[PDB]
Formats: structure tokens, C-alpha cells, sequence
């Protein structure tokens, strides 16, 4: 009852089985990613099982989306009815209009938490990934070491709990 | 009607023209650089000639292995410690070779010139070969060795221990996750040019010294393929040297690449070499200095200067933290021996003399500790003592760097002892150096790797081992051991009866 | 010196004595089988499986993984090293796949090396035997140096189409097959050039430059539609499986198999050309080799997945339709090639019999596997509608 | 036991030290080149030469031998183990010959092994690609099964013609080449059977029994004179050089080249047969490989011998005239096979041109080397008389 | 439309039919026997498949030699005495293998059944493989060993000495000169089955014991080919058992073949094994007794009894003469050491105990002789002494058997002490046994081999050595030596000093 098989993981296999609606499932996944993934997650209570759980949901969402959408849609329409190409072009715009890395990083991460497959089709997702990621790095790696650690910590907004250097 | 044919070079002359321009003819991966579409590769090879030169090599290699080496029982007449060392060296290097497959694939996708794509392609295939070669070593030692456990299931038993996490960083994720160029620097510009290429030769040296003729037969064969990977890492810089983004980003990804790789290998390689053997070849300090400073940081990087490449700014810092790094790490490795998939041994008398001789001060620190542990019975199953206990008793916390995954103990270390702890959105993070701390502060979403204490928190030791199959065939005896002798092997029960439960060391700051 | 200054532990008396004294009476574990935990696809575990299965360090959150936790380092943004997010297909295990030919690096390069060395021997025999004499000057300088050559850029394009898969593949067994499927494709492209290069050495005025065959590929009308299908399969698809499936279970299975077999393999002989068929023999041997891997992956494993069988078929049927149309187009534009042939070469009766072979084979080996109910007559009709 | 019972001097501490102690400080001679005393054919001595030359224990009384004295045991009657009396040809040194391909056993079986494994790969790909479908049934059942099939006996007979030379060759280099020329011939006969056996597996009703091909060979008209020539070359010639020379520099160079190249290789393609050409490629590669050895031995070494050049050319000229007639006869009867083809397959002009190709290649590659005066139109005219 | 192919046995099923009938379809060689026209072979092979299985063996063999063995310096780490022994063992077997090439070509000619021909054909190619394999061992030792001289030119330096002559009898002329069947008995039914197969394995044992891993690598590979040669020799007996002539001549030819082989290998192999090695494996006597008596005279001969095969009538004498033969011969080989292409050594103290222990009486006879020679300074270049002289002073003439070529000293030998001297048509002939004598009396024209004494008569020793290139690359030092140490090597002039002239011992008789 720990690493690969545990009570908590079981709890979610049942919770996902009750999902029989592309709408609901797609919603839950979206919320789940907002609740447990990335450094901006709502909490870390599921840290040890979230990656596995999230996948089991992508699974339910995939199976449904397929039995719900149609040829043309499954390839260009998100699980939220949104038009992939549209969203992609939209996020890339915001990103290329980003004033700084702090703003850019928020766009990219946010993009992933919302449109990660089975939400957005893979083809558009990874293409966005290639463009968004490129922007993020360009701003971040510019004069990477100029900001001293002391100031950088304040910028990140981290709570320093301990430091020691002889 | 004279007998005529056509060679690789004659067909390769037209390879560059194989690609053609058009709208979406561009890389699918995020990068800050622009690789020139007129870049050329050094070796004019075609698929068929590549297969031939590799096949000829396989013939020699496997012939030696299946014939003369088996007849000589080369799989057995190897020192126990080294048989164990090769479980890690071969399998850990295998994952490196394996992710190198995806890396050069990603690199192949990045390059636009047909020749540059062809270069990476040759490596994609080479890395597959190296994956199988490393696999064959463990397979051979499992089939004919003095202790198959570990060699036979490292692919899953390596997941129990903490040293494996750091390996995936430098030879897995470091190879494929991030800007294609950054991954190239970690793989070919730093990892391969500074560590892998020199390492592989070193390994055959230590191997030979300890009776191991198997690894030399395979690794030297792997070595013959490296002159191509070097050319690839070199052509990576040449293809972006004209792009303006280069002068603005290159040395940053490189410094981060250098620190990343050295952070792991400096302590890990020296440890495997000096503590995983009986007969010594050369002190790790002398080796490191030659590799990192002279060979790489001096001659190699110097030739790339004309392309705007400078010595990593973290160089002097690395040399500072290096001296005792491997010695500091083995204490943690041995203290946590039940989490490995190999058997460790404590320095014998001749070895302690060797250590003190080459590392003045070694005995008064590491030596005394090892003798204390041994006298207390760390080797004997009936003692009820595992060195981790000693760390708890003397309040010496062991942490895992959130970035490099390298274990470190600031209160006991003789080398670096800096420690930075932070909290962000409900999660604590421990860092062992300023470079890693910066990497995390700047790219928080790139480093969310859970550490062993976090995942094993609250779990009793023997329960984690049994779940992850840290057992030998009899279903009771542990794969890992605190000695390398044939008698008095520790069993799962010997561990259960101790009631060791994992704790997250960071919570002490709460 | 004669002995060397370096002492080796296996042969040095002093060192070996120390080694032997430390050895245990017997092996510390009787299980000397590496990969003993792998589920065999056959009677007993094969060398191919031992050396390959689980080499990829995936954690359990990626179907089949045995490791735990997140990756140590990721992409700026948070993108994982390998993830479920790179392909529409889902499965209970990405390590179920097995190459029926069981090819790990060693066997692979061994086989290709033999082909290379024999190829050289053959070429030296062909040139010495003057077999070139019975070769039609037109076919040589036109259909081979222009239309055959141009087909190399086709294979080359399908080669590159594998690049992303080589990076994104979710398992060792699938990554190795993919890599071999693409490596074989570029081999063929180089073989096409090899011949054009050989012809150059024996034919006084034959020009080996790719200038002609390229322009024909980039501007010609024969391949135009085919070149567009390639570009898309390569640079417009970001899903490694979609790319592998579509390229092998659709495009190359139809257009490719036709251009190679039904056209050059079935006509070159008629012009006193056994040279080209020598190479096509290789390309077809490769095709049938890759086919078995493709079948096992998308049908035996994915299509028949104990949990996502219906789901995957839906996606593959979808992908089939998606690319079946551009494939038909590639063919149509290719049909406009018989027109450049001298009269009497072949009639619509044959051209039809061949097309039906390709389509029938395609339906028999691929289409019917995922239940992609298709119409042979309609298809052939649409393609055939491209003749003079 | 894990270590075993037998102790080895290389790894056993006690025994190795005993050995190491008895070793000199350096080699007792710095000349580490075995065969150093052999006169190199090329720039440097080759591994092929070192491992082969002078392996045959000839005494100086057999041109070029380094030993001395009679043989230890001879045949009843007195015949020597090896001797000058077994061939009409004379030379200053029987060891001058060099296989231009420098084939000693290892390279030889290596190349043949590659061809074998690739052949297997080729057939499996051929059957899997279903190419057999477009092959003309008549060509398949009549010309491949019966006529191509009967030819195996021709190759088999030529293989057997080498049996005495394998025993009587006056040097290692010649013995090795001769053995390889004959082994390649039996390989071809077996590849003809292999093809028939393969067809029986993918063609319902195809009988792989040799009964039909054999009856064609032993009692048919088409190969009547061919068989008479082969029976003669094999069992009526006791001179190992007359045998090898006449087989390769007369009969096989004219008749064999015509049958393999100007008939089957030339026409199989016209009937949708890409299968037979695959095996003929091997046969033709082998032919060109042997030709190099044959030319070196008979022209470069014997025909141009500094002391016996005139003598040897006179003798070989004699042999060419002796075997040119039966060879013309064999070609003449073979002409009968053209009447059996479907109307429109080929015509008198194509057939004549193909004959001139074989005759012209022979004159340039063989006849002219010994100043044999051959009249191409006279030879072709005599053969054409066989056209029904 | 399923993937299909055809294997070797599928084509072989129709091979027997490849041959056809015609008036002159008959063997070109004289023979008293008629091989059955419907005879079949044991292994269903075709050229392609034969090549493949041999090519696989070559990969392993050459792979081991070129890589691991070369890295281990296996060419050097061999006892000096054994390095010398392999000069003779490998080159002499090379000729056996070579003549076996022509021998089987002749059997292939004799056989009328396509299958029986094909069986022999496979050996023809095997024998070529073996010639090249044996040549490779000398090639390897010359390139990487402690003493290349002899290894690098045995094909011409072997002609200087008397031991070579007997070799060409049993492994050269005895293989191809005579009735095809007689030749087959010498080669396969006796040669290989009784001596070669057990010999090859025995040689690999003595090799390993003396540090040589080169020979085991090659010879053990040669051994895997001997299965087919055993079937050939066996099918020869079967292909003629139904012929009336077989009952009249089979046993006569078998008895002669038996004696021919035994007469030479009994003393020479034992000599090479016991005197050409440091580490002993087993006393030659028991090895012989097992091979000739059990494994062959009983086991192998009993199986062929069903075809009319009986047990050699000379087997009794062969055993009675066996016991000391090799000891008798080494005295001669050492006494005539200047005529070889290898270096010889006197038995050391440890060895004399071994010899005496396993052959009581060895010391009072041979032991004392060697001790005297040592005292006379036989190992020292300035002693002006060569054991031959000792034979002169003590009136112990050395004769050469006109038939077997085996040197013998009847007045000193502990084995056969018989001597028969005849005069026929102006020539003298010396025989050493009643079987060789019968052979010559009945077949004078088959045995006219001139011996070394006959050819060298009146010649000064050093002139013969110089004429036949018996020198090392310095052009002065002798290839042959009376000791295996690295210093004080006899030179051509040291032989000249001595002014020794050859004389034909038979000229004394009136
Ligand atoms: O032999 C070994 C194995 C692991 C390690 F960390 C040190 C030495
Ligand atoms: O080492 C040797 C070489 C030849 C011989 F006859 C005895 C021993
Ligand atoms: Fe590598
Ligand atoms: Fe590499
Ligand atoms: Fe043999
Ligand atoms: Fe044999």
C-alpha cells in the first residue's frame, strides 16, 4: 500500500469510473490539473500519486471524446468545443506580446494545465509547445546571471526558511 | 566491361541536396538557435557503409565474448567488488546511451541541412548500439558471473535507490528535456567530451586491473564510435555560431550544462572507481583535474573559442567542491546500502593506507567512521545496526538536491557544506549549491522531481524493498549487502526487525 | 616491452591470487537470466527482449513504466521528457510491442552489411559482364535518371518523417523498430542514388547530379501531389504514432508499393534493365520487414488493446481517412507518367490489374485490421481517373 | 564448481609465474612476418599469400618447389603423389598464380554465407510481396521448371569436372582457386533447384521433383550436345589444366554465358519473372570472379611464362580448337529452344546479336590472349544453323 | 502470400538425383573396390549452408584472436618449450590438412553416388579451411610470440630435418598415393578416428596447461568439423562392403594403414607432448592405450565388424614397440638438433622425476645419457660438442627406415631393436620392423624416398643449414638450438668450428 498500489490511488479509479460524460470528465481533468500539477498547483497533497492519477483521467477523457466527436472535430476541436487552431494562435499571440519572462512563464504553464491532451488535439498542442517554449527560453536565458540570488529569491516570491554558507 | 562499383563517399556527395525547401520545413522542437541549412558533417557515410563498419566491430567483440573469454571463465575471475561496480556502471551508462537515442533523434529533427541530419542519425543508431552493448555486459555477467542479482534486473531494481535519480538527470532528462541545443551541450559538448569519452577508457583500465576482461572487450568497442559523436557536438556549435542568439544564449546553456554534468559525475565516478575496486589505477583527484581542466576545459573548449565559447563561469567553483565530493558521497551510499541493487564493501587496510596517502586527512574523518561502523557490526546481520542510524543519532541530516538529485549531508561533509532551504506554494525545496538554486528559482517548473524521502515518507524500510523487488531468487535474501563476502547475507527480515521508517528531513525546519 | 608495463588481474599471478581468494565458493544467486522478469512473447525469453525491454526509464504514470516519480529535469514550461501527451493513442502497456524479426542493433547491422558487401560484388559483376548492353537508352536516361531518382526524395522525406518518433517514442521496443523503419528508408534513397552513380561510371555521358531528379520532384507534375503528401506526413504531424501509422499503413503501402513494385519493378525488365530491380528487391525486402513490425504495433498491440481497442481503432480509422485522400491524389498525379512511355509499353488493362493488387493487398494487410470498410472499385476509379 | 577443475597456464597464478619466469626479455628474432620469404605479387605481402603459398610440400623437381627428394610413398606402379606427368603445361614456377580476389577459406565462406542469408531474406520478401502473381504461367511451368531446371545438370557436370584437379593441382594457389571455381558451380546447380523448390511452395501444383528437368537433360534435344560436351570435359579429360581451361575459357565462356545471360536473364523479365534473374545475378557474379582467377593462371602465368610462353599458348590453342567444336554443337542444339517460345518473344536478329555478344566477349577475354584465330561470323553462322 | 523460403535439406532431398548415367561416368583413379552407386551421406548440406556454418565459426575464432587474446598478450605468455612445439605441431598438421584436400578430391572422384560425392566435397573445403587454420596459428605466433623463427618459415625450414620426412608419409603421401580406399583408411578410418580427433583435443589440453590459448581457440574450432569426416570414412566402408573384392582386400589395406599411421605418430606425438612441454597433462602411454586400444581398436573397430572389418594383425607389435618409442626418438631428435627449425631442451630435474615415475628405467637409460651430454656441454656454444658425436664415439649408428622415414638406433633403442639390411639392384635398404619390410619387398617402386644421410653424404653440417636457410634474420644465429633460454644461442660459425660431415651409415656394410 504505497508506491504503485495504494488506497488513495484506488479511490480515484472508482471516482473516474463514475464519469460517463465527455463534459464532466473533461471538466474534472481540467480542475485536477489546476489542483495538483505544476509549481502553481493548488496544493501538494497528491504529489506522490498525481502523475499516475492524471493519466487515468486522460484515459477516461480520451475514450469518451472519441465516442462523442466526429472525424473532422476529433482532429481540430478541443474537448471543450473550442477550435484548436484558434486557441493555439491566441496563446502564441499573448506569449509574443509578453513583456517579460515572469509573464511568459505564466502563459506557457497555464497553457499546459488547460489544453494538455486529451483536451486539445496532440497536433496543435505540441506545435504550440514548440512556439511557446521557444519564447519562454529566449526571455529567461537573456542575461541569466545578472540578478543576484538575494534579489532573485524575492522576485520568485519564495519564502526563505534557512541559509548557510561558510 | 571493367569491374566497377560505387562507394559511400560517392553517394554522400549528393546527400546534402536530398532535402528541399518549403513552408513548414522547420524543426518541431523549441529552440532559441537557428542551425544553418548549409552545415556539413565530417564523415561521409551512407546507411550501408555505417552498418558494415559496425558489424565488423560486433564480430570481434561477440567472438571474444562467446569464445576465448568464456573458455577462460572471464565472467568469474573478477574481483567481487568490481562485479558489483559493473552492475551500476553498465546499467547506468545504458540509460545514458538509451536517452542519447532520443536526444540525437531530437537533434536530427532540429538540424535542417541534410548532412547535419545525417550526422545525428549515425549517432541515433550508435546510441542504440551502445544501449545494447551496455545491456550485453550486465547480461553476460548475469549469465556467467559470481552474482547475477542486480546485473539481471537493474532496470527495475535501480528504482529503489537515490543514486539512480541523479543519473537520470545527467544522462536521461538532461539529454532530452529542454532546448535542443542545451540538450546537445549536456550530451556531446560536456557529457561526452568531458566525461563519457575519457570515462569509458578509464573504466576499461580499472576493469582490467580488477580481472574484468569483459567490459574492456565491449567498452573499447563502444569507444571506437565516439569520434563521430564528438564531431556531432562540435558541428552543433558550428551550426549556430552565426546566429545572433548564440552570443546571447550559448555560454549560459553551456555553463548550466557543465555544472549539471560535473555535479553528478565528480562525486559518483570517483566513488565507483576508488570504492568499487580492490586494485587502484590512479587517484580520482589527479584524473578529474586532467579531464575537466586540461583535456576539456583547456584544449577542447579552447578550440571552440573562435565560435564565441568561453570557460564555464562555474569552473573554479566546481574545482572547489570537488576534492572530497566522492569521499563524502560514499558515506551516504554505504549508510543507505539497503536501497541499492548491489553489494558494497568497506575499505580494507591496504586501501585505507592508499586513501590516506593520496588524500591527507582521509583517515581521521572517513577512516575512523568506517572502523566505528564495522566494530559496531554494520556488516553483521545480527547487530541490528545500519549506518543510517548513526546519522540520525548524531543529528546529521541527509538531503536530496531538488535539482541534481545528488544526496548531501552539510553537517558532516568535508567538502561543500552550504545548504539553502525554501518554501514555495506549500512545498519545501533543498539546494546544495548556488548554481542549482538559481536554476530552480528561474525555472521552477523544470524541476519537480520527488525525492526518496518524500515518496518513502512514513514507509518502513523492508516494505519499500519488497515492493520494488529488492530480493534475490530465494525471495528472502536482499540483493543489496553491506559486505561482499559469500556468507552472512542480510535478509528482508534482518531489515524488518529494525523498524526503520523514512522521514522527510526538510520537515525539521517546520 | 614484450610483456607491457600494465599488469592485468586475469593473468597477473599476484593480482589474480588476490581475486581468487575473495571469490565465493558458488554464485550468490542461481538466477543467471537477465530480464527474467520480462513477460516473454514466445516460448522462452529471447536475447532481443532481454537486451531491449525496459531500457527506457519510464515511471508507472506512462502505461507500462516500472519506475516512479516525475522526471528529474524537464522542458522550460513543464513539458515532460516523455509523456502520454505526445500521441492520441492509449494502451495498457507501451512495452507490449515486439518486432517479429526480433532485431536489436547487432542483427540489424549484420544483415545490412551483408547486403552492402554483396551489392558491391554484384555491381562489379554487372559492369564486368557488360549486361548494360541490353539496356534501353531511353529508359536509362529518362525513367531512371529522372523519375526513379526523383522517387529518392520521396523515400528521403519518409525517412525524416521518423525524426520526431525517434525522440518521442514511448518505449524501447517501439523506438528501436521506428528507428530501423526510418533508417531503411534513407538506405533505399541512397541506393537509388547509388545506381544513378553507378550508371554514371559505365555510361560515358550519364550525369549523376541530383539536379534533374530533384527539380522533377520539386516542380514536376508526376510526383507533385506525392511531394505534398510527404511534406505533410513529415512536418505537419506532431504525433509520432500518427506519423508512423499513416506513413506505413497508408501512404507507402499504396503510393510507395505501386511506384516501386507495380511500375519500376514491373516495367524496368521490359527495357533490358535488371540493374534497378536488384535494388528494388532490397527495398521490397525492407518493406515486408517493416510491415511485420507495423502490424504488430498498431494491430496486435494497439488495435487489439485489452482496454483501448475500440478507442485506438477509431483513431486509426480516422487517421486512415485523413491520409487516404492525399494518398489517392499522389497516385493520380503519378498515373500521368505512363503517358511519357513509348506506345505498347503497357495498356489500361494491366495498369488496372496492378492498381487492384496494391489496393487489395493494402485492404488485406492494413484496412481490414482496424475495420476501415473501404471500396476497392471506388479507389481504383479515383486513381485511374488520372490517366491520359 | 564455479571455477572448474582444469588449471590454465595463462590465468593460473602458480603456473603463469613459472611461465613468465622462463620467458626471454624480448623476441629471439625481430622478423615477425610469417611467409616473409615469399615473393609478393603486390606492393606488400598479403594475408592470403602468407597463409597459402608453399603449403603444398613440393620438392624442387616440380617447378617452383622448395623441398627436395622423392615422395615417401607413391602409388602402386611408381606414380608420384604429385608430378609433372599430370598435365601438358609447363612453367618456371607453379606457385606464381594469384587469385586476384585473394580468396583463402575464411573470405570465401564469408561472402557465400552473406549471399545465402540475403537470398533467404529475399525469398521471404518475394513470397510475402506476392510478386509471383504477375509471372507468366507458361514461362514458369515450362521454361523455368524444365529448361532452366535441366541446366542445373550442366553446372553440376562442370562442378564434377574439377574433381581431378582438386587432387592433381601442382600448387596450393592453383588448388585453392580450382576448388573454389568448382564449388561455385555446384552452388549454382543447387540454386536452380532451390528456385524450383521455392516455386513448389508458392505455386499450387508445381512439382519440385527433378524427374522432368533430368529427363530433359538426359533425353531431350535442346541440351543433347551440351550434355555430350559436359560428359566429355568431365570424364574424358585426365589433364587437370585441360579440364579447368576448357571448361572456363571455352565451354562455359561461350555456351554457359549464352544460356545464363542471353536466354534466361534476357527473357525471364519479359514474362514477369524477377525470381530467376535474382539467382542468375549470383551465377554471373561467380562467373566474373572465376574469370579473374582463370585469366591469371592461364594467361598471366602460363600463357606469358618467361620460358614456356610459346609452348603453353600452342597447347592452349590446341585445346581451344578441340573444345570449340563440341561447344558450337551445344549452342547449335540449344537454338532449338527458341522455336518453343510463344510467338513474338524474340526474333532471329535479337538472337544473332546476342550470339555475337557472347562470341565477341570470348574473343576479347580469352581467344585473343593466346593468339587463337577465331572467326566470329563463322562461329555464329555455324550455331545459327540450329535455329528451327 | 505468406513469408516462405527453402532450406538446405529441402534441396538435398533431390541431390542424389543430380548424377546421371553415361558410358565413361566412372572414377579416373585405380582401385580394387567399387563404391556402391546408391550410397548416401549423413549430413544434408548444400554449398550455401556449408559456407554459413563455417563462417559463423570463423567469426568467433578470429574474433577471439584479434581482440581479447591479443589484448591479453596470449601470444607471448606461453612456456618457451610449448612455443617451440607449436612450430612443429601446427605446420605438420597443416600438411596433413593440406594433403587431405587432394585426398578427399580423389575420394569425391571415386564415389559415384551424388550424395557420397557431396559428403567428401564438404571435407575438401574443410581441409582447405584446416590448412589455413593451421597456417594461422604459426602466423599468429610469428607475429605476436617470443620466437617467430621457424613459425615464420617452417614451409621451407622443415625440409632440413629428418622428422619432416616421416610426416609426409602418414599425412601427405599416405593420404593420396595408392588405392583411393587405401588412402581413405590412412586418412579417415585410421588417421582421424584413431589419432587426429583425439589428438586435436589432446593438443588443446597440453596447450592450455602451458599457457597457450591460441591453439585451443583454433583447434577446438577445427574439431567441430571432424564429425563430417568421421561419417565419410565410415561411408567408405559401407559403400564397398557389398563388393566381393572387399573381403579379399579390406583387412589387408586396413592393417597397412594402421601400421603406417601408428609407426610415426606413436613416437612423434608422445615426443612432442612429453618433451615439448613444461606442464604435463597425462603420460603418453595411458593416452595411447586409451586411443588405440579402447576408443579405436575396440569401440571403433567393433562397430565396423558388421561390414567385414577385423582388428589389425599388427596391433600387438604396435603396442609392444609403443611404450618406449617416443623416448627412443627424442634422443635422436636432440642429438640431431642442428637439423631442425625449432629449439629443444634437455629434461629438467622435475621432469626426470616425472619420466622415471611414469616409466621406470627411464633414468638408468635416457636420464644418464642426457646428464652426460649436459656435462659434455651440449647446451654451450663453446663446448664444440653436439650429441651426434656421442653416437659416433660409442658406435651407435642412426638409420632411417626406408619406408616410414622414422629415424632409429637399434643398438640403443628400448623399443624395437630390430634391423634388416638388404641390397637390391645396386642399392642398400634399411628397415626397422617386419611390416615396413614386407611393404618394401612387395612394393619396391612405392618406397624410393632418399634419406637425409643419402642426400647430405659428404656435406659439412653448416653448409647444409646455410643452403636451406636455417638461420634467423641476423643471418648468423641458428634457428634451431639445444636449449630454450634466451642467451648463448649457437651461430652458424659455432657449427662450422665443429667441422662435422655427414656420412651414410649403410655404406659400412659390404
Ligand atoms: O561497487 C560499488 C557499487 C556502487 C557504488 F556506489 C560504489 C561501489
Ligand atoms: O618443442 C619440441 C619441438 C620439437 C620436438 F620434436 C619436441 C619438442
Ligand atoms: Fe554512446
Ligand atoms: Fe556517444
Ligand atoms: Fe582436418
Ligand atoms: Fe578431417
Amino acid at each position: 500500500l504505497g508506491i504503485h498500489s495504494n488506497d488513495t490511488r484506488d479511490a480515484w479509479v472508482n471516482k473516474i469510473a463514475q464519469l460517463n460524460t465527455l463534459e464532466k470528465a473533461a471538466e474534472m481533468l481540467k480542475q485536477f490539473r489546476m489542483d495538483h500539477t505544476t509549481p502553481f498547483r493548488n496544493s501538494y497533497e497528491l504529489d506522490n500519486d498525481y502523475l499516475w492519477i492524471e493519466a487515468k483521467l486522460e484515459e477516461k477523457v480520451a475514450v469518451l471524446k472519441a465516442r462523442a466527436f466526429n472525424e473532422v472535430d476529433f482532429r481540430h476541436k478541443t474537448a471543450f468545443g473550442e477550435d484548436a487552431k484558434s486557441v493555439l494562435d491566441g496563446t502564441v499571440a499573448k506569449m509574443n506580446a509578453a513583456k517579460d519572462k515572469w509573464e511568459a512563464e505564466k502563459i506557457h504553464i497555464g497553457f499546459r494545465q488547460a489544453y494538455k491532451p486529451p483536451i486539445m488535439p496532440v497536433n496543435y498542442f505540441l506545435d504550440g509547445e514548440r512556439q511557446l517554449g521557444t519564447r519562454l527560453m529566449e526571455l529567461r536565458n537573456l542575461n541569466y546571471y545578472d540578478t543576484p540570488l538575494e534579489e532573485l529569491r524575492k522576485q520568485r516570491g519564495v519564502r526563505v526558511v534557512h541559509l548557510q554558507s561558510p | 566491361r571493367a569491374p566497377t562499383s560505387v562507394n559511400a563517399q560517392e553517394v554522400h556527395r549528393w546527400l546534402q541536396s536530398f532535402n528541399w525547401d518549403f513552408k513548414n520545413n522547420r524543426t518541431k522542437y523549441a529552440t532559441k538557435y537557428k542551425m544553418a541549412n548549409e552545415t556539413k558533417e565530417q564523415f561521409k557515410l551512407i546507411a550501408k557503409e555505417y552498418a558494415r563498419m559496425e558489424a565488423v566491430k560486433d564480430e570481434r567483440q561477440f567472438g571474444s565474448l562467446q569464445d576465448a573469454l568464456t573458455r577462460l571463465n572471464a565472467g568469474v575471475r573478477v574481483h567481487p567488488k568490481w562485479n558489483e561496480t559493473m552492475k551500476v556502471v553498465s546499467n547506468f551508462l545504458e540509460v545514458g546511451e538509451y536517452n542519447a537515442i532520443a536526444a540525437t533523434g531530437m537533434l536530427w529533427d532540429s538540424a535542417q541541412a541534410a548532412e547535419q541530419k545525417n550526422g545525428y542519425l549515425a549517432q541515433v543508431l550508435d546510441e542504440i548500439r551502445h544501449t545494447h552493448q551496455c545491456a550485453y555486459v550486465n547480461y553476460y555477467f548475469a549469465k556467467n558471473g559470481q552474482d547475477p542479482a542486480g546485473h539481471n534486473d537493474a532496470r527495475r531494481t535501480r528504482t529503489i535507490g537515490p543514486l539512480w535519480k541523479g543519473m537520470k538527470r545527467v544522462f536521461s532528462d538532461g539529454f532530452i528535456s529542454g532546448d535542443a541545443v542545451e540538450c546537445s551541450l549536456n550530451l556531446q559538448l560536456v557529457g561526452e567530451a568531458c566525461f563519457t569519452n575519457p570515462l569509458i577508457v578509464a573504466v576499461t583500465e580499472w576493469a582490467a586491473a580488477n580481472g574484468d576482461e569483459i567490459t574492456p572487450t565491449v567498452f573499447l568497442s563502444i569507444e571506437t564510435d565516439e569520434l563521430r559523436h564528438m564531431a556531432n557536438g562540435y558541428q552543433t556549435v558550428v551550426s549556430i555560431a552565426n546566429d545572433p542568439a548564440s552570443a546571447k544564449y550559448l555560454n549560459t546553456d553551456l555553463n548550466n550544462a557543465f555544472w549539471t554534468q560535473q555535479k553528478y559525475f565528480t562525486p559518483v565516478l570517483g566513488m565507483l572507481f576508488e570504492y568499487g575496486s580492490k586494485f587502484k589505477v590512479e587517484p580520482w583527484v589527479k584524473t578529474w583535474d586532467r579531464w575537466v581542466y586540461e583535456d576539456w576545459g583547456g584544449i577542447w573548449i579552447g578550440r571552440l573559442g573562435k565560435y564565441g565559447v568561453e570557460s564555464p563561469r562555474s569552473l573554479k567553483d566546481a574545482k572547489q567542491d570537488a576534492y572530497w565530493a566522492h569521499h563524502d558521497l560514499y558515506l551516504l551510499a554505504y549508510a543507505l546500502w539497503p536501497t541499492g541493487f548491489f553489494r558494497l564493501a568497506l575499505p580494507d587496510q591496504e586501501e585505507m593506507e592508499w586513501f590516506e596517502a593520496n588524500y591527507p586527512g582521509w583517515y581521521d574523518h572517513y577512516g575512523k567512521i568506517y572502523e566505528e561502523w564495522r566494530a559496531r557490526g554494520c556488516e553483521d546481520p545480527s547487530s541490528g545496526f545500519i549506518p543510517l542510524m548513526w546519522f540520525i543519532e548524531n543529528n546529521h541530516p541527509i538531503y536530496i538536491d531538488r535539482v541534481s538529485q545528488v544526496p548531501f549531508c552539510p553537517s558532516l561533509a568535508k567538502g561543500a557544506s552550504t545548504l539553502r532551504v525554501h518554501e514555495y506554494n506549500g512545498e519545501m525545496h533543498t539546494f546544495s549549491d548556488q548554481w542549482g538554486e538559481r536554476m530552480w528559482l528561474a525555472e521552477p517548473e523544470r524541476y519537480e522531481c520527488q525525492n526518496i524521502f518524500e515518496q518513502y515518507e512514513g514507509r518502513e524500510l523492508s516494505e519499500v524493498i519488497a515492493e520494488l523487488h529488492g530480493l534475490r531468487s530465494d525471495g528472502k535474501t536482499l540483493i543489496a549487502q553491506p559486505h561482499v563476502r559469500g556468507d552472512k547475507l542480510w535478509t528482508l527480515d534482518d531489515i524488518k526487525r529494525l523498524n526503520c521508517v523514512f522521514k522527510n528531513p526538510v520537515k525539521a525546519f517546520n | 616491452s614484450m610483456l607491457g608495463e600494465r599488469r592485468r588481474g586475469l593473468t597477473d599471478p599476484e593480482m589474480a591470487a588476490v581475486i581468487l581468494k575473495a571469490l565465493p565458493e558458488a554464485p550468490l544467486d542461481g538466477n543467471n537470466k537477465m530480464g527474467y522478469f520480462v513477460t516473454p512473447r514466445w516460448k522462452r525469453l529471447t536475447e532481443y527482449e532481454a537486451l531491449t525491454v525496459y531500457a527506457q526509464p519510464n515511471a508507472d504514470w506512462i502505461a507500462g513504466g516500472l519506475d516512479w516519480g516525475d522526471w528529474t529535469q524537464k522542458f522550460h514550461g513543464g513539458r515532460p521528457s516523455w509523456g502520454n501527451e505526445t500521441t492520441e493513442l492509449r494502451t495498457v502497456d507501451w512495452f507490449k510491442h515486439r518486432d517479429p524479426l526480433r532485431r536489436w542493433h547487432a542483427p540489424y547491422v549484420k544483415d545490412k552489411a551483408e547486403e552492402w558487401r554483396y551489392t558491391d560484388r554484384f555491381l562489379q559483376g554487372y559492369s564486368a559482364d557488360g549486361q548494360i548492353r541490353a539496356m534501353n537508352p531511353t529508359w536509362r536516361d529518362e525513367f531512371i535518371n529522372r523519375y526513379w531518382g526523383a522517387f529518392l526524395f520521396n523515400e528521403y522525406g519518409l525517412f525524416n518523417a521518423h525524426s520526431q518518433g525517434a525522440r518521442e517514442a514511448l518505449s524501447d521496443v517501439t523506438r528501436v523498430s521506428l528507428a530501423f523503419w526510418g533508417f531503411d528508408k534513407i538506405d533505399i534513397a541512397q541506393m537509388i542514388q547509388l545506381e544513378r552513380g553507378f550508371l554514371a561510371k559505365i555510361v560515358p555521358g550519364f550525369d549523376e547530379s541530383t539536379a534533374v531528379p530533384k527539380a522533377e520532384w520539386t516542380n514536376g507534375e508526376v510526383y507533385k501531389s506525392a511531394r505534398l503528401a510527404v511534406e505533410g506526413l513529415w512536418q505537419e504531424v506532431f504525433d509520432w504514432n500518427e506519423s508512423a501509422f499513416s506513413v506505413h499503413a497508408v501512404y507507402d503501402a499504396l503510393f510507395g508499393q505501386f511506384v516501386r513494385r507495380e511500375f519500376f519493378q514491373r516495367l524496368a525488365p521490359r527495357f533490358g534493365d535488371n540493374l534497378t530491380p536488384f535494388f528494388i528487391n532490397q527495398a521490397q525486402t525492407y518493406f515486408q520487414i517493416a510491415k511485420q513490425g507495423v502490424q504488430d504495433l498498431y494491430y496486435n498491440c494497439l488495435g487489439d488493446d485489452p482496454e483501448f481497442s475500440d478507442y485506438n481503432r477509431t483513431v486509426m480509422r480516422n487517421w486512415t481517412g485523413k491520409w487516404l485522400e492525399p494518398t489517392i491524389a499522389a497516385l493520380r498525379d503519378f498515373m500521368g507518367l505512363f503517358a511519357k512511355l513509348p506506345a505498347g509499353t503497357t495498356d489500361k488493362e494491366e495498369i488496372t490489374a496492378s492498381l487492384y493488387r496494391v489496393v487489395d493487398d493494402w485492404i488485406e494487410d492494413y484496412a481490414s485490421r482496424i475495420d476501415f470498410k473501404a471500396d476497392r472499385d471506388q479507389i481504383v476509379k479515383a486513381v485511374l481517373a488520372g490517366l491520359k
